[PDB]
């Protein structure tokens, strides 16, 4: 069906920057939404930031607003997160999502409906 | 450019469009669908009775095509009715 592949993440200290990758491949026409979530260990999956299909949309959880920027190729079927000030707090499995709802303008922001999922790339930030 | 329409609920959206919620839905009418948006209750499955204005949304694709991106807009007047 739809494989969403991960890359991007790894090891920095505090104040360092990463910038993940989110590759689609398959049946991309399929797909509208498109979001980054993480999962820190004990704790479950927290929405992180969204993309409408056009781009001209996006949402952020409270926490990384001016740190994470989120940005999308449709032509390259990407979708991006600028990770930038990253802090402790920001360790997590990243995973990207993807929404078949068929909507242009309209960001998904529920978890429970997206409906593919990345294998998870890790990120850790050290103090 | 005022739309009704019966059909099925086939998918339902909670997103975002600029400082304001939005609920979408897929109607299923006979088989076509269209989005309705949203600025006893409506369930997935539900066979519903629409009202509302009908917004052909045409946009450019970066040839440059121009197709259309058709939603059910639906605010007092505007209605989605379980049946």
């Amino acid at each position: 069906q739809v494989q969403l592949q991960e890359s991007g993440g790894g090891l920095v200290q505090a104040g360092g920057s990463l910038r993940l990758s989110c590759a689609a491949s398959g049946r991309t026409s399929s797909l509208y939404s498109m979001g980054w979530f993480r999962q820190a260990p004990g704790k479950e999956r927290e929405f992180v930031a969204a993309i409408s299909r056009n781009g001209a949309n996006t949402y952020y959880t409270d926490s990384v607003k001016g740190r994470f920027t989120i940005s999308r190729d449709n032509a390259k079927n990407t979708v991006e997160l600028q990770m930038n000030s990253l802090k402790p707090e920001d360790t997590a499995v990243y995973y990207c999502a993807a929404d078949r709802f068929p909507t242009m303008e309209v960001v998904t922001i529920m978890t429970n409906e997206y409906d593919y999922w990345g294998q998870g790339t890790q990120v850790t930030v050290s103090s | 450019s005022n739309a009704l329409m019966i059909g099925r609920i086939a998918d339902v959206q909670h997103g975002f469009l600029g400082a304001m919620t939005v609920t979408q839905y897929v109607l299923e009418v006979d088989k076509e669908f269209i989005v309705i948006r949203c600025m006893d209750q409506v369930k997935l499955g539900s066979r519903v009775l629409v009202q509302g204005t009908l917004r052909m949304n045409r946009h450019v694709d970066d040839s440059k095509r121009l197709h259309a991106y058709p939603f059910i807009q639906v605010v007092p007047l505007g209605y989605v009715k379980v049946v």
